[PDB]
């Protein structure tokens, strides 16, 4: 099951 | 810009037999950008509906995709895999040899 | 004994054929088990091995949530990119992420991981500690400051120590006729010769799963590494992989050489020599 937390550089 | 240039492998699911049922793979790995053109040939033709997996990257992360079809090996018969890519600068050929 | 489970993502712009093409793949140890590719019909997570199907409808949505989301954000992020790096926008670059864990045969975590690159190159990782980045160069440390700011790695880590450890743990078991199943190597020797004065001796493994193997040639009982060609490990495509090892053996010499075979799958490592 996956990563839910949205993350931008 | 850096660039990897492909390696490529030709070969069968299993051992090959004259007359029997197998399936041709072309491996490509190692490989950036991950812009690839790949056709599977039977004596010189492109093989029609050939399969492959969904992009994915080594440690390192350079891609790597595997092409494939169902294919009855003879004695007469030649098959090869044709790779283009941005390093090329022309289609790498690579014959299935049922030894390698 | 030990495992993983990783996921895998790429976006790749296409300045003036539409917008960045974005593939994930879900993996516990060797085997593939979940895909998306923003470039289906109608994008959504799609199993790929029988242990996942039993997941029920929330769950599909869910990933298949995760993975848009992961779509849009990576657009935006190869827009910052470029100025970052000071590019045009009229070229192609290319966008990856892994993430997940390893587990030992408790199943308590040995290590996560979450890094990126761009065009290629390393960008931006987690470290081992789970708590401090390691940037690749200047532009990374835009990012960096920016995730310590904003505390993401107290994050990731909640994540690859709770959720990931407990997901990587239902599927071994949901899964244990086949992530559990070492498959050993069928292994055999082939000769070759090449002219009068020598002949190439080929170590072959067969349908081994999964796919970490050591294949060596030894001489008189020496390494042969230098002299050794190998093949990178290959798939078969019917879950299995495949591996040759190969040397230029002077005539006469055949005896003089042993193949070495160690895997998972074999309660002792093999030696085998060319049968004639």
């Amino acid at each position: 099951g996956r990563l839910n937390e949205p993350i931008k550089v | 810009m850096i660039q990897r240039t492909p390696k490529i492998q030709v070969y069968s699911r299993h051992p090959a037999e004259n007359g029997k049922s197998n399936f041709l793979n072309c491996y490509v790995s190692g490989f950036h950008p991950s812009d690839i053109e790949v056709d599977l040939l039977k004596n010189g033709e492109r093989i029609e509906k050939v399969e492959h997996s969904d992009l994915s990257f080594s440690k390192d992360w350079s891609f790597y995709l595997l092409y494939y079809t169902e294919f009855t090996p003879t004695e007469k018969d030649e098959y090869a895999c044709r790779v283009n890519h941005v390093t090329l600068s022309q289609p790498k050929i690579v014959k299935w040899d049922r030894d390698m | 004994g030990s495992h993983s489970m990783r996921y895998f993502h790429t976006s790749v712009s296409r300045p003036g054929r539409g917008e960045p093409r974005f593939i994930t793949v879900g993996y516990v140890d060797d085997t593939l088990f979940v895909r998306f590719d923003s470039d289906a019909a109608s994008p959504r997570e799609e199993p790929r091995a029988p242990w996942i199907e039993q997941e029920g409808p929330e769950y599909w949505d869910r990933e298949t949530q995760i993975c848009k989301a992961k779509a849009q954000t990576d657009r935006e992020d190869l827009r910052t990119l470029l100025r970052y790096y000071n590019q045009s926008e009229a070229g192609s670059h290319t966008l990856q992420n892994m993430y997940g864990c390893d587990v030992g045969p408790d199943g308590r975590l040995l290590r996560g991981y979450h890094q990126d690159a761009y065009d290629g190159k390393d960008y931006i990782a987690l470290n081992e500690d789970l708590s401090s980045w390691t940037a690749a160069d200047t532009a990374a440390q835009i990012t960096q400051r920016k995730w310590e700011a904003a505390r993401v790695a107290e994050q990731l880590r909640a994540y690859l120590e709770g959720e990931c450890v407990e997901w990587l743990r239902r599927y071994l078991e949901n899964g244990k006729e086949t992530l559990q199943r070492a498959d050993p190597p069928k292994t055999h020797v082939t000769h070759h010769p090449i002219s009068d004065h020598e002949a190439t001796l080929r170590c072959w493994a067969l349908g081994f799963y999964p796919a970490e193997i050591t294949l060596t040639w030894q001489r008189d009982g020496e390494d042969q590494t230098q002299d050794t060609e190998l093949v990178e490990t290959r798939p078969a495509g019917d879950r299995t992989f495949q591996k040759w090892a190969a040397v230029v053996v002077p005539s006469g010499e055949e005896q003089r050489y042993t193949c070495h075979v160690q895997h998972e799958g074999l309660p002792k490592p093999l030696t085998l020599r060319w049968e004639p």
